[PDB]
């Protein structure tokens, strides 16, 4: 037994390419479209819930995940890879930050942590890179709102808006037109729904779409009262209902 | 492409594991051995080829006991067979030590199964080159089992593996039909010796030596013991008779 | 974890990774060492594939293991560092335990062993390095010069060279070095070395560094001028004919 | 608390002649004021004409003799049944004992 | 280069062949299974084919009791099936011990899916050629169906099918629901939900069954059990006196 | 205990260390040099547990020398002392801690100033005009607290020691067999071979 | 074909064979012939020693494992040292812990299981040596034949090595006779020398070329070489 | 590729076999044993006139009564010698006696097969076999003067005379005839020196060849050039004499 | 077993070259260009952002210039992910040196360490090398301003002016053409932007595609200052130098 695969499974080709990473990226391309848009007072991330069977219950499966109460993530590519990445991400935010400083990590740093985990699966022995790309959107006191993209290589970059997956080229173009540095959250949510529409074939409603935002604090979602400095989570996942009401003024 | 049969844990395009299938080949090439589940125990029998007059008769026992109530016989690579039994003894010992009660046959079967199935999960190991017939009497009666190199196993009324597994299976299926009300340990012993004699045709080249053991609630008191002396010769006769 | 046997035997009884290691040496800049009757000199050439460096900080080629022993090399630079470190460490350790600095032969034997070890250990490749180690044993004035290679083999030389075109400069040295009478002077010894390098450096007073080691931890590296001068007095020797 | 040591009494004696030697010992084994046995051999023939006795705490004494005898057995295996000289045996016993110096 | 088909590393198309071939193995048994949700029970039906006369039919099954409340039906070779069952049982016992409450169906499914995901990424572990369907009547979620594959994927279902003729069973069920408009079988007793399950299995597969052709597991509030050949027969006679 | 004294004058540091080595009932040596040169301009004196004393000194020496060869440079006295403190600080929480006290006297060729560092086995480091380990302090700290000036010459300093050593031979219970003196300055380290009557 | 399945022992050939084990098994056939046979009172080993030059020595073929057990090898000399040493420890362990002589049947089971371990796990290689073990225990005289595949068998007599089939036929023919040579060692040994000579070809068995060992009832396992075996040539 | 401990279809270990090849390329080495002592001789073989020939150590001392010569990848023998010396000294510490020459050999041979990438038998850590053979020569009270040939295979033989290295097959052929059970140490020295001359490309002098012997009285000694040179001469004369 | 899939990332070619190191370099050659120019009164780091967009946030962005110390910084060319791994170990190394000696780490000492780490992935471990090349720009009281370079191989060297990444041949030539020992920081700053401007694969060298940093001894103080320009600061300097 014993993992004898202590050597790298990702190496340099004569051309200088790292195959496995390239292939991983390819897998991301084949993935369902997902996007992110940063407004002046919030960020929005959304994707399409490509239910793989009419008997499956798409609610029991979320592509938009809360990492910390002010940071959420969404992806494109391999769902299972993303899932374990989300668990690791939630844990690292604790073990490598909250447990040291008593406060949740700022977006760039948590993203930096996730990125590292992916980088390692690109060089460590006996493994393959993760077949996903993430879009992390969060908010921290000294950096405000932010949007990040993390690739299978471990690379990450900040965005005003962007999209990944199937119709990324097309979606990106539609966003470059509609974006401006004066958008209010509601506007971004709207642009979001419009951008997503193009990438969606059939049904397009609050049940086939998944969208969450990072905005104001939600005391109502805290669960307790009595601690002034604790005002509530900024991350909020819209409801099927909330999504449809918007599609009506779409 | 091809070459899906060079490494062990590898899935071929049609979902198979050739290394395991090749193991089966080593099994089929081995001696024939069987197991018959009577109504208060089980009987084990096996073919011992006389490769030469130089082999001390009766001196190279094949059937093995695990604990004090379980019997094991296998066809294929003998050394692999012993290896699996050593594991079984450890597993049985571990179980008893914590739960006090000697390991129930069904529990023992899965212990062997999980272990064997484990040898089809990595390319750093080779699958077992043996199929094993085993069983005994526990708190719920008798149980007979057969385990394949794939780690697959089920409960049987009668079981056979090896060179003459077809003759045997034929004969065993017959018994099943002519005894819907069960068979006795004494009768299973006789019948077993016969089934071995018939199945010896597909190997009638070299001369053989028969070996039988049993575990019966009424005949051995739930303990596993080898059939020898008068009861043994008697079964040899009963077989030598119907073979003519 | 990783323990793959990277250096193994092939049908003809060869260990290619070790041999290929030597090829890396052949491609390295030239290095040479000649021992006089009261000193040893080490010379090395400086590549010119790129020229706009900062010679102040760029690590030189002749390294001090201890105050009375130096080591130069030809081959992979990254590799040579690991050997030089281990050697310097062993040097201090030997002083600490034997209460006496290492002899040049001992230090050489150590380095050679490290190289040999990397030719029959799993998970590692041989050092793409070959070295020249020289100095004077504690309280001894007889100059010492040794050479080691990837295989782990070593031995002493009156004069020797390794690296590119070493074949050439060795020739020059074989028909220019008389054991009967070694360069009785630090000056005439440093001249012979520069001469041998000029056979391959093709005029490059800025591409030739020298280091003179004398008994009792007396080690000094010459400047471009001091060197440039030997280059001059030598080029005339030719013309004057 | 647990005391890993005990005292079984006993007394041994060794005398050398010009072409012979003797090792003697009483055969009484005790514990406090009770007698464990009036005859419990304490001096052993270990082969190659070597006689030995480790007196004091019986458990330890037996363990040592056993370990030495075994040492002799391997000496033969490793050196073609070559006889283990008495001086060599002594150096070996020293290492057996010092091995448990603490 | 051509080894991107022997271990779980990417192919130029960004695919994992070993995972695809694992799926292929799941049909080896040539057995179908389906699960449906009652008003407050969950039922899983699976074909049972024991053609060998020497086998003790009672020892043949692809249905497992993971815990007092969790039941699992497997589509794939028995040895991988048992490897999976054992792990899930251990995962369930351990969870109860640490967290102080019975592990939920969906959670156990998630944990197993993650485990499968790893064989997908680590080169020395091979995926298991099996599809796991977990059922129960969760104390918080009610009747539940969660299935996992060699890809490390999983999700909850209103109802589901697996095996060589998965498609037939699925569309059949899809239809019944497009009709009823509800996400479950509006039936109070499990016996009736079991009957519904077996009936539609017959319709979709165009085959009749005897008591020895099926295997049935039922999950109720605080207990998951399997039916006996006779429990089945009685249930089979019932559907008979409706046609 | 042993006498370990240090006094930093104007352009140098002077270290005095008792020469006696006593074991129980007998004085085994009267010429022991309780010092180690860490680098050409850094000297360290020590006192403490029988074995640890030298083991630790030589260990520190080896490292400082190794750093010198590797960097072809001599670490400042401050840096050397910081290294030593870290080492003792680790030791204090180890399985078997070094029971050693030291004085580090060095000349910072860069700042061009003499420096004196006192460090106990706990890793307590302090920089002082003058210092001492053991009981010596109890006598000398007030002698120097009295007759001490920052601008004193090396000569004045040596006289100040003579003053201290006398008081110690007068009031200390043991016969430390006199001291060995050493001066660290811009030119390095040298020993005052004539102090047994200076 | 074969070339694709003989790179290690963790691979089965399409027909269920283990080539690495088979190749190991070959090293034995290439080794010098050795014979083993036993009556009811004694067990005997006879081996043909082979040399390199005439300036060289004759490599030993018989090894003592305990006072009541010993063996003869054919194949890789080192491996025989390894295995015999392992057999020495097991004999030793049985005595130290249980004050019991290790039964030959048991010694056999141990060897089998030890060998088997290097045929199913990556990285290991099978042993390249055959062993003939004789011993006298609580059930009498015994003879075992050990193969690197792990197969250990109890026989009345046998032979392994080059041209071994010669002696093996002889014994298979003499059986009824030698198995009754009780209370007469010199006769069993002679029967052994006559058996081995049936595998000769090159030369005839000389004094520093023949090796014989014996164990029995009141006979601690002992090896005979040189002049010691002269009385049998 | 293929495991470093794989068997060939002929029942041989590839790495060991190839190991033997590298040894055939080695510099000649010859050992001759006589009732007066054993003689070990070796071909220096300097790869250049600038190489100080006496820094060529191919004959080393194990203990005062055991010395040995090597042939093949000589750097590989350093650890073998270390082990051998340690074994020798250690036996003396534990048994208060000298190590038997044969046992010493057996010890060295036990390291031989300790190679592999994970062989199921212990913890064989060494990525490949040694690429050097050894002629171990010594004397002990049990079997007097002895000469052993130890190879990377783990096996070893005792010889009255043995030649290993580049000219072995030919020199061994000579030794086969030249050697007789009554040779004297003197005779053996010339014999070694002679055969070395026949197989060496170089003109055998006291700089490209080295002699040494082991005698119960003075132990293992390595003949100094002056001594060997006079033996060279003493040989030329005797040969030119007929 | 595994051996079959082992790429053997740490072996010599028959020429005596390290395949992976070579290939890693090959990868670097396609990375955004980075230039380091050292003047008498300071050092300059300039890098071209590879892959940009209207939407790419730049105030938050960093992909080529990382601060390692207060007196040391590096310019990256290659895999950012790989670079970060190394960068962080470097930041730690500097802090350790500081804790041990109570003195800021000498520039070369930090560089030799990082280079050593790389060198390792070259001789053992069976892992791939880091696809990164660093241009080090730092200052200490022993060698003043220094400029270094290290690559996948694990070798490092000092420079007056140097480039890494894409079009280095072109860039090197242009620097070799206009660099002069007596240059002043602002002189270097311009030479830097000009070189990039000439090697750029883009149409124009706009600020949104650059990262800039300078280590100057702010005269009004006496100490050294590290400054990573912000989007606007780069936009300004870009106009003055005459590239608008």
């Amino acid at each position: 037994m014993t993992d004898r695969y202590s050597f790298s499974l990702t190496t340099f080709s004569p051309s200088g390419k790292l195959g496995q990473i390239d292939y991983a990226l390819t897998a991301v391309k084949q993935g369902v479209t997902s996007l992110g848009i940063k407004a002046t007072n919030g960020v929005v991330i959304a994707t399409e819930k490509k239910s793989s069977s009419p008997l499956a219950m798409s609610e029991t499966l979320s592509k938009v995940s809360l990492l910390t109460p002010d940071i959420g993530a969404v992806y494109s590519g391999m769902g299972p890879d993303y899932r374990v990445l989300v668990d690791k991400s939630r844990k690292v935010a604790h073990t490598s930050y909250k447990r040291i400083y008593g406060e949740y990590p700022p977006t760039k740093l948590l993203v930096s942590e996730v990125a590292k985990i992916m980088q390692e699966a690109t060089q460590s022995g006996g493994v393959r890179p993760f077949g996903v790309s993430l879009l992390i959107a969060g908010h921290d006191e000294f950096n405000g709102f932010s949007l990040y993209q993390v690739d299978p290589s471990g690379s990450y970059f900040p965005w005003k808006a962007t999209a990944i997956g199937k119709g990324s080229v097309a979606a990106k173009t539609f966003l470059e037109k509609r974006w401006n540095d004066e958008l209010e959250l509601e506007d971004a949510i709207h642009i979001a729904l419009l951008t997503l529409k193009e990438s969606v074939e059939g049904e397009f409603n609050g049940d086939t779409i998944e969208l969450a935002i990072i905005g104001d604090e939600n005391p109502d979602l805290l669960g307790y009262t009595g601690i002034p400095t604790d005002k509530g989570p900024r991350f909020r996942k819209l409801t099927s209902q909330e999504i449809n009401d918007r599609l009506e003024a779409l | 492409g091809t070459g899906y049969d060079l490494s062990n844990s590898v899935f071929s395009p049609d979902g198979r594991n050739f290394q395991v299938e090749y193991a089966v080949k080593a099994v089929e090439n081995g001696t024939t051995s069987i197991g018959i589940k009577c109504n208060d125990g089980v009987v084990f029998a096996v073919e011992k080829l006389i490769t030469s007059k130089l082999l001390v008769p009766q001196k190279n026992v094949k059937i093995q006991v695990v604990d004090r109530h379980i019997g094991c016989v296998y066809s294929g690579l003998i050394p692999d067979g012993r290896h699996l039994v050593n594991r079984g003894r450890e597993e049985a010992a571990s179980f008893k030590k914590l739960y006090k009660t000697p390991i129930p046959i069904p529990a023992f079967a899965d212990r062997l199964g999980q272990y064997v199935q484990a040898h089809t999960l990595y390319n750093s190991v080779r699958p077992f080159g043996v199929s094993t017939i085993f069983g005994g009497v526990d708190k719920n009666g008798a149980h007979l089992y057969m385990l394949e190199p794939s780690g697959s196993y089920w409960g049987y009324k009668g079981a056979a593996t090896g060179k003459g597994r077809q003759s045997a299976k034929a004969e065993l299926e017959k018994l099943v039909d002519h005894h819907p009300e069960g068979l006795s340990a004494r009768e299973a012993v006789k019948q077993a010796a016969k089934i071995i004699y018939l199945a010896h045709e597909d190997n009638k080249e070299k001369d053989f030596e028969l070996e039988i053991s049993w575990c019966s609630l009424s005949e051995t008191n739930g303990l596993h013991k080898f059939v020898k002396g008068d009861l043994l010769q008697e079964a040899i006769d009963f077989a030598q008779k119907e073979i003519n | 974890g990783y323990d793959r046997a990277l250096s193994i035997f092939s049908p003809d009884g060869h260990i290619f990774q070790v041999e290929y290691a030597l090829e890396a040496v052949k491609r390295g800049t030239c290095a040479v060492g000649v021992k006089g009757k009261n000193c040893v000199v080490l010379g090395c050439e400086r590549r010119s594939t790129l020229k706009l460096q900062d010679t102040r900080i760029t690590p030189s080629k002749v390294s001090k293991i201890d105050s009375h022993v130096v080591l130069s090399f030809s081959g992979l630079n990254a590799d040579s560092r690991i050997l030089i470190e281990k050697a310097r460490v062993e040097a201090q350790s030997h002083r600490l335990t034997l209460e006496d600095p290492v002899t040049v032969e001992y230090l050489t034997r150590y380095v050679a062993g490290v190289q040999q070890r990397y030719t029959q250990s799993g998970g590692v490749r041989p050092f793409g390095v070959s070295t020249l180690i020289a100095g004077f044993d504690p309280r001894d004035d007889e100059p010492k010069l040794y050479q080691t290679e990837p295989s782990g083999i070593y031995s002493s030389w009156s004069a020797q060279t390794i690296g590119r075109n070493s074949k050439t400069v060795r020739e020059f040295l074989e028909k220019n070095y008389d054991r009967k009478e070694p360069p009785a002077t630090v000056e005439e010894c440093v001249k012979l070395t520069v001469r041998s390098l000029l056979e391959v450096v093709q005029t490059g007073a800025k591409n030739i560094e020298i280091t003179v080691v004398k008994p009792d931890s007396d080690i000094v590296a010459l400047s471009s001028e001091e060197i440039n001068q030997y280059v001059t007095q030598i080029e005339q020797e030719k013309q004057e004919q | 608390q647990f005391n890993p040591y005990g005292d079984n009494g006993g007394t041994i004696l060794g005398i050398a002649g010009e072409d012979f030697a003797v090792l003697a010992g009483d055969t009484r084994n005790i514990t406090d004021y009770s007698i464990n046995s009036r005859y419990e051999p304490k001096v052993f023939d270990c082969g190659d004409n070597i006689v030995m006795s480790a007196n004091g705490f019986a458990a330890d004494g037996d363990a040592l003799v056993k370990r030495f005898k075994n040492s002799v057995k391997w000496y033969h295996f490793d050196h073609n049944d070559k006889k283990l000289s008495i001086n060599s045996a002594a150096r070996n016993i020293q290492h057996l004992l010092y091995g448990k110096r603490f | 280069a051509g080894y991107d088909r022997h271990i779980t590393i990417f192919s130029p198309e960004g695919r994992l062949y070993q995972v695809e071939y694992a799926f292929k193995a799941t049909n080896q048994t040539n057995i179908n299974s389906l699960a449906v949700r009652g008003k407050d029970c969950t039922v899983v039906i699976s074909q049972k084919k024991v053609p060998d006369k020497l086998l003790d039919p009672t020892t043949v099954s692809y249905i497992f009791c993971i815990s007092r409340t969790i039941g699992m039906v497997v589509n794939g070779p028995i040895p991988d099936a048992r490897n999976a069952a054992l792990r899930a049982k251990a995962e369930a016992a351990e969870f109860r011990y640490k967290y102080g409450y019975d592990m939920p169906c969906d959670v156990l499914a998630k944990r197993m899916a993650n485990l499968s995901q790893i064989y997908t990424q680590r080169a020395y572990m091979r995926p298991l050629g099996v599809i796991l369907t977990f059922v129960s009547v969760d104390e918080e979620l009610g009747p539940s169906i969660y299935k996992t594959d060699p890809a490390g994927y999983y999700v909850g279902y209103k109802a589901t099918a697996t095996g060589p003729k998965q498609q037939e069973i699925t569309t059949n069920l899809e239809n019944h629901f497009k009709k009823s408009k509800i996400d479950h079988i509006n039936e109070e007793s499990w016996e009736k939900v079991v009957e519904f399950a077996i009936t539609h299995m017959i319709d979709a597969l165009g085959t009749e069954f005897s008591k020895n052709d099926l295997e049935v597991g039922v999950a109720t509030k605080d207990k998951f059990f399997t039916l006996s050949a006779e429990n089945i027969e009685e249930r089979l006679v019932a559907i008979a006196e409706q046609d | 205990m042993d006498i370990i004294l240090g006094i930093r004058v104007q352009d140098s540091v002077i270290l005095a260390s008792s020469k006696a080595v006593t074991r129980g009932i007998s004085v085994l040596k009267d010429s022991d040099d309780k010092t180690r040169q860490l680098s050409p301009h850094t000297l360290m004196s020590f006192a403490g547990e029988a074995g640890d004393t030298v083991q630790f000194a030589e260990y520190i020496q080896a490292n400082i020398q190794l750093y010198s060869i590797r960097e072809d440079y001599e670490l400042s006295p401050q840096a050397v002392s910081s290294f030593v403190r870290q080492e003792l600080a680790k030791s204090i929480r180890s399985r078997r801690p070094y029971q050693v006290n030291v004085l580090i006297g060095g000349y910072d060729k860069k700042k061009n100033k003499p420096e004196l560092y006192q460090i106990d086995y706990l890793g307590t480091k302090v920089e002082l005009p003058y210092g001492a380990h053991g009981y010596s302090g109890f006598y000398t700290f007030s002698l120097l607290d009295h007759h001490y000036r920052p601008d004193m010459t090396t000569e004045e300093g040596l006289d100040l020691l003579k003053l201290c050593v006398q008081e110690l031979e007068k009031r200390m219970p043991m016969d430390f067999k006199g001291v060995i003196v050493k001066i660290v300055d811009k030119d390095g380290i040298r020993q005052v071979d004539d102090f047994q009557a200076q | 074909f074969r070339n694709n399945y003989d790179g290690d022992t963790v691979t089965f050939s399409p027909t269920g064979r283990l080539f690495q084990v088979e190749y190991a098994l070959e090293a034995i056939k290439q080794g010098s012939v050795t014979v083993g046979l036993r009556s009811n009172t004694h067990a005997v080993l006879v081996a043909l020693k082979r040399n390199a030059d005439e300036l060289s020595s004759y490599q030993k073929k018989i090894i003592k494992c305990d006072e009541h057990m010993g063996l003869s090898l054919a194949g890789l000399a080192p491996d025989a040292r390894v295995l015999s040493n392992y057999l020495r420890q097991q004999c030793n362990y049985s005595s130290l812990v249980f004050n019991r002589k290790l039964a030959v049947e048991r010694a056999g089971h141990l060897l089998c299981d030890k060998a088997q371990k290097n045929t199913q796990s990556y990285g290991g290689r099978p042993y390249g040596v055959g062993l003939l073990i004789i011993g006298y225990d609580k059930s009498g005289a015994h003879l075992l034949e050990f193969q690197p595949s792990g197969n250990v068998t109890e026989l009345y007599g046998t032979a392994i090595g080059a041209r071994s089939q010669g002696a093996k036929t002889y014994l298979e023919r003499t059986l009824d006779t030698f198995i009754k040579i009780d209370g007469n060692p010199d006769e069993l040994i002679k029967a052994g020398v006559e058996a081995i000579s049936q595998s000769l070809r090159d030369e005839s068995l000389t004094v520093d070329n023949l090796s014989i060992a014996i164990v029995g009832k009141d006979t601690p396992f002992t090896i005979y070489d040189g002049e010691a075996v002269a009385k049998y040539i | 590729d293929r495991g470093v401990s794989t068997f060939s279809p002929e029942g041989r270990l590839f790495q060991v076999e190839y190991s033997l090849e590298a040894i055939k390329l080695g510099s000649t080495a010859i050992g001759i044993a006589t009732k007066e002592g054993v003689v070990l001789g070796v071909e220096k073989r300097a790869t250049s006139p600038l190489l100080e020939s006496d820094s060529i150590e191919k004959i080393v001392e194990i203990d005062r009564h055991i010395g040995c010569a090597m042939s093949g990848l000589t750097a590989d023998a350093r650890s073998m010698i270390e082990h051998a010396r340690t074994a020798a000294v250690t036996h003396n510490l534990y048994y208060d006696e000298d190590i038997n020459v044969e046992s010493l050999t057996q010890s060295v041979c036990d390291l031989a097969l300790r190679f592999g990438e994970g062989a199921s038998g212990e913890e064989r850590l060494m990525s490949r076999p040694f690429g050097v053979a050894l002629l171990i020569a010594g004397h002990d009270a049990d079997d007097g003067y002895q000469l052993f040939h130890a190879e990377p295979s783990g096996t070893f033989y005792r010889y009255n005379a043995k030649a290993i290295g580049s000219g072995s097959e030919g020199a061994q052929a000579e030794l086969l005839n030249e050697w007789h059970s009554s040779l004297t140490l003197k005779e053996a020295e010339l014999l070694v020196l002679k055969i070395l001359k026949q197989v060496m490309e170089e003109k055998l002098d006291e700089n490209n060849a080295q002699l040494s012997c082991i005698t119960k009285q003075d132990g293992f000694k390595i003949y100094d050039n002056e001594k060997t040179a006079e033996l060279i001469k003493e040989l030329k004369e005797k040969e030119a004499a007929e | 077993g595994s051996r079959r899939y082992d790429s053997r990332t740490t072996i010599f070619s028959p020429e005596g070259r390290l395949y992976q190191v070579e290939y890693a370099l090959e990868s670097i050659s396609h990375a955004g260009t980075a230039i380091g120019i050292m003047a008498s009164d300071g050092i300059v780091l300039a890098a071209e952002r590879k892959v940009t967009s209207t939407l790419l946030e730049q105030d938050t962005s960093t992909e080529k210039l990382y601060k390692l110390n207060d007196k040391i910084a590096v310019a990256v060319a290659g895999l950012t992910a790989d670079a970060e791994i190394l960068i962080n170990t470097a930041r730690i190394h500097a802090q350790n040196y500081l804790k041990t000696y109570n003195e800021d780490i000498p520039v070369e000492i930090l560089v030799r360490r990082l280079s050593d780490i790389k060198q390792g992935y070259t001789q053992h471990g069976g892992l791939r090398p880091f696809g990164v090349s660093f241009i080090y720009a730092g200052y200490d009281d022993r060698y003043g301003y220094q400029l270094y370079t290290s690559n996948p191989s694990g070798n490092y060297t000092g420079w007056k002016a140097i480039s890494v990444g894409a079009n280095t041949s072109a860039a090197q030539t242009l620097l070799q053409m206009d660099y002069k020992d007596d240059m002043k920081v602002d002189d270097a700053i311009e030479l830097a932007l000009k070189t990039l401007s000439k090697t750029t694969d883009s149409s124009a060298l706009t600020y949104d595609r650059l990262e800039f940093a300078t280590i100057r001894k702010g005269a009004n103080d006496g100490e050294v200052y590290q400054k990573i320009f912000k989007p606007q600061e780069i936009k300004d300097i870009l106009v003055k130098t005459g590239i608008t």
